[PDB]
């Protein structure tokens, strides 16, 4: 887990803040006159679920805690 | 193999049309002058803070 | 015709058969299982049987 | 049954007999402590073997860090069978070379490299090479 | 209905790196940044040819 | 020195013998049979007691990597160049620039690589095995060779 | 014999013209105009022999003569043995119509099932088909108007009933209406079923019209692209015609070995005709070159003398392949020298090597000389659009062409690892393709 952690804390997405400074400094250097694809860690239940089933997702972390717990119930069978 | 043959979308190999439009509208707010490019913005705190 | 009767997707079979595996047996599905090894009631009999066909081997 | 010796495989670079004991003697007393180099340089060929004078100990060794990911490796640490002694496991050194010779008269040296030069050229022959001087 | 400053700046960057060759203009990809049919190269820069000339 | 009958009538002797004479793609045996080398002997080592990684480059009239390259047109594995550069000479050059000044002549630098390169993307040995053995001449910057 | 000679429609002679199709073949001389009086043909010409176009000019006249409408159901059916010749077929029959107002559709084997019913629903002018969808779409569809068929071509009878489509015929013949319709037969070769089948198809008394060892190469699936790309690259400076499967695969080899620096020609039936009779004369004059086309648009065309030739996936016609190997070495006075990749499941097609008595030769290949640029292929699929949507194209017309071979017991579908399949083609995993497995 603590090794996990250290590979998935490389790829986090950015935070509204970082995202709109990124935005503004492309907006400010556009009004006076080729890029690769980003990297980040997929989330969202319903994102995931079509990732698995699509066979894109190379790792999938799925929480133990999750209060309606059937709403994972079905990961760990679907994922194998 | 997976489950449905759905086609892959064009967004998906190209860059973002939502950043762009976005990008483009923060262009109009400045040229109108409603938002301080950052520049200016680092000049404006330099000048009063004494 | 409508799609109300088009015919069944990949998907969704593998869905209602995953959900299936997963969520167990009722108790008088299990009682129904005890029994076969020892119109909706065809259905179900021919579900039970195909369980034990899939559990056997495949 | 089982012996009280280990033998951990996918060692990391600077993981080495002196690391290897320091850090499974948490797990009990040791009384051998061996790893794999190769002979003409000393360097690490990622696996050793090492006892435990405590059987039980060794169990215990090896179920928590059998599957371990270390810098990168996934450690391999299994219990041998009853017997399987461990041995033959030198700690080398790297081999620095030694310039010495010359043994031979100069006379004599300069001459057998005439001879070398005609029997060289005579050797050619009759391999389809036709070569002159 | 008039295209815009950006636009027109990318498809003379299009007419003067390639002039007429759609095909080109489709696989190049410093220029074709969101990868475009020729079709649609090939409507937009006629459109900017018969604005300007 | 060397008379040049002596050296001619060597290489024609080789030309000869190293063409005396299923399969469909040449063994390693057959791909490099015709290469040519030249082996030189002096007394004690050549570089004293200490190893030399640096490569002395002796001059020669003929270009050696014009042929070669114009060769791998009809072979499996290209001629590629590798440019190894320093951290902060790396965005000084573009390979525009080596275009430009570089196909007036006939070479072409493939890949441009900053010492940062070989500690990120290519670290793993596998990876820099399949990357670094696809080059046949690979050129440093004189102060990151080091 | 010129098409000028006879009597037809503008559209028609338009269509003719740009084709560049003038000077008729014998074929097309001595069919066409008693096609045209109404009579039945029971003909014998070789496939590639012109002959497509002399039952289909009958077909498009005859529509328009009647002038269909797209509510007046099917009026022309033509009934092809394999999936791959009824593309070609369905791609010329797109240009015949380029000027008219009928309508065209294909229904074959492994194709979408909705879509080939909403054409149908549609109203299709006429349908080029397989037997075996043909059944299906008659005795299942509703809303598919048939009633109102005026013609009816059969190509290649033998090797409908050779392929074992034979029940099929009788029931399609069953099922269609036959006091208007003037049918059409045509089959290389006759044995006693061809006539069978004739009889309940034509009208009594019908116009009849009569006209060195091979090597293999064992290959693994996820390294069959990659060792032909190392063998090509290899061998740029000879002449190498590589014969695909599909249209598809053959367009997408093309395109990803011209975008690697590595010139090839290519021909497949989704071409313009023009485009294909440039492309071949190129090919025949340029003594240098790879030609990448598929296994029936070589058919009717005469192969020239070239350094190799490689058969890259299963051949359509076996039994033609077979005598090919001579045939071409008969033809060519030149050492064309025959290749053909295997994978080690189906293997197997070494005894009908055996069996027919043909010399056998094997070659060998070294595992490390292989080009390495998966890695690079792979990138670029995952990176341009338009490469992606070409490779899933190829990879699915591979696929559906090995699932519908008639030796199933050499080509099976089943012992296919698609993983490895959809390897070569730059994907990882594989692409979802609707196939009975």
């Amino acid at each position: 887990a603590a090794e996990t952690f250290k590979l998935f804390n490389k790829y986090r997405p950015e935070t509204a803040a970082e995202k709109k400074e990124r935005l503004t400094k492309e907006a400010a250097a556009v009004a006076e006159g080729a890029s690769p694809k980003p990297y980040a860690v997929k989330y969202g239940l319903n994102h995931v679920v079509a990732l698995i089933e699509n066979k894109k997702a190379k790792l999938v972390l799925i929480a133990n805690d999750v209060d309606p717990i059937e709403l994972v119930v079905f990961l760990p069978a679907l994922c194998k | 193999m997976p489950l449905t043959a759905v086609p892959e979308p064009k967004r998906r190999f190209v860059p973002s049309k939502n950043e762009a439009k976005r990008v483009m509208k923060i262009v109009r707010a400045i040229r109108e002058g409603r938002i301080i490019p950052p520049k200016k913005l680092k000049e404006m705190k330099e000048k009063e803070k004494i | 015709i409508s799609y109300k009767k088009g015919a069944a997707s990949n998907r969704t079979k593998f869905v209602r058969s995953l959900v299936r595996e997963i969520a167990g047996l009722s108790p008088y599905e299990r009682r129904l299982i005890d029994l076969i090894r020892n119109t909706r009631a065809k259905a179900k009999v021919e579900e039970m049987n195909n369980i034990i066909a899939a559990s056997r081997r495949h | 049954e089982y012996s009280g010796i280990i033998y951990v495989s996918r060692l990391p670079h600077g993981f080495h007999e002196k690391e290897l004991s320091k850090y499974f003697a948490q797990f009990g007393d040791l009384k051998e402590v061996r790893l794999a180099r190769n002979k003409k340089t000393g360097n690490s060929r990622h696996y050793g073997f090492l006892e435990f004078v405590n059987k039980e100990d060794a169990m215990i060794a090896q179920e928590s860090m059998n599957n371990y990911l270390l810098m990168g490796h996934l450690l391999q640490v299994r219990v041998l069978p009853k017997g399987a002694k461990i041995e033959k496991l030198y700690k080398y050194k790297k081999r620095v070379l030694v310039e010495k010779g010359i043994t031979k008269p100069v006379k004599q040296l300069k001459d057998n490299m005439k001879q070398k030069h005609e029997e060289r050229i005579k050797k050619l022959a009759k391999s389809g090479i036709e070569f002159k001087w | 209905r008039s295209q815009s400053e950006r636009e027109e700046e990318w498809l003379e960057k299009l007419y003067k790196k390639h002039g007429d060759d759609y095909k080109k203009m489709f696989f190049d990809k410093k220029l074709n940044i969101y990868q475009q049919s020729e079709g649609d190269l090939k409507r937009r820069l006629l459109r900017w040819k018969k604005r300007n000339g | 020195a060397i008379p040049r009958e002596r050296v001619i009538k060597a290489v024609n002797e080789l030309i000869k013998f190293t063409s005396k004479p299923k399969n469909l793609l040449e063994d390693d045996e057959e791909e490099l049979k015709k290469d040519l080398q030249l082996i030189v002997v002096n007394n004690k080592s050549f570089t004293g007691t200490s190893k030399s990684f640096k490569l002395k480059l002796l001059n020669v009239k003929h270009s050696f990597y014009k042929p070669w390259k114009e060769a791998s047109a009809t072979a499996v594995k290209d001629f590629k160049v590798l440019l190894i550069l320093k951290d902060s000479d790396i965005k000084k050059v573009s390979e525009d620039d080596l275009f430009d000044q570089l196909d007036s002549e006939g070479i072409k630098v493939d890949e441009i690589i900053c010492g940062k390169d070989l500690k990120t993307v290519y670290k793993a040995y596998e990876a820099r095995n399949a990357f670094i053995s696809q080059f046949s001449l690979i050129l440093a910057d004189d102060s990151i060779v080091t | 014999e010129k098409f000028e000679e006879l009597k037809l429609s503008q559209p028609t002679l338009k269509a003719i013209e740009k084709m560049g199709f003038t000077t008729m073949t014998s074929v097309q001389a001595r069919t066409i105009p008693p096609l045209l009086a109404g009579r039945d043909v029971l003909g014998a010409a070789k496939t590639g022999s012109g002959k497509t176009l002399a039952f289909l000019i009958p077909a498009i006249e005859l529509l328009h003569s009647l002038k269909f409408k797209p509510r007046n159901g099917t009026g022309i059916i033509v009934i092809t043995p394999t999936r791959e010749l009824a593309l070609q077929i369905f791609g010329v029959a797109r240009e015949l119509m380029e000027f008219h107002s009928q309508t065209f559709g294909i229904v074959i084997g492994g194709a979408n099932r909705r879509q080939e019913a909403e054409k149908l629903m549609k109203g299709v002018n006429m349908l080029i088909a397989t037997p075996g969808r043909l059944l299906d779409h008659l005795q299942n569809t509703k809303g598919f108007v048939f009633k109102n068929l005026k013609a009816l071509i059969i190509d290649e009878a033998d090797r409908i009933l050779e392929i074992g489509f034979e029940d099929e015929m009788r029931q399609i013949i069953k099922i269609l209406p036959n006091e208007d319709r003037q049918s059409m037969l045509f089959s290389a070769t006759q044995t006693t079923k061809v006539e069978d089948l004739a009889r309940i198809s034509l009208r009594p008394g019908p116009l009849f019209i009569n006209v060195l060892e091979q090597g293999y190469v064992v290959c693994d699936s996820d390294k069959r692209f990659l060792l032909l790309f190392s063998f090509l690259k290899r061998n740029q400076k000879k002449k190498i015609i590589v014969f695909l499967s599909s249209c598809n695969s053959v367009k997408y080899y093309a395109e990803l070995l011209n975008y690697i620096d590595l010139p090839v020609l290519e021909l497949h039936g989704k071409q313009k005709q023009q485009k294909r009779t440039n492309t071949f004369f190129e090919f025949c004059n340029a003594e240098r070159g790879i030609l990448i086309c598929t296994d029936v648009a070589a058919r009717g065309l005469d192969i020239p003398a070239v350094d190799w030739i490689i058969q890259f996936d299963p051949p359509d016609d076996p039994r033609d392949y077979i005598h090919r190997v001579g045939r071409t070495a008969r033809g060519t006075k030149g050492k064309g020298k025959s290749l053909m990749f295997l994978t080690p499941n189906e293997l197997g097609f070494l005894r009908y090597l055996k069996a027919s008595k043909v010399p056998l030769n094997e070659y060998e290949f070294p595992e490390n000389k292989i080009a390495n640029v998966q890695s690079q292929l792979e990138k670029l699929i995952k990176s341009n659009y338009y490469l992606h949507q070409t490779a899933k194209d190829g990879y699915r017309s591979y696929l559906q062409a090995y699932a519908s071979h008639s030796l199933k017991t050499v080509y099976q579908i089943d012992k296919l690892d698609l993983a490895k399949v959809a390897k070569s083609y730059g994907f990882p995993v594989p692409p979802k393709v609707n196939i009975t497995i």
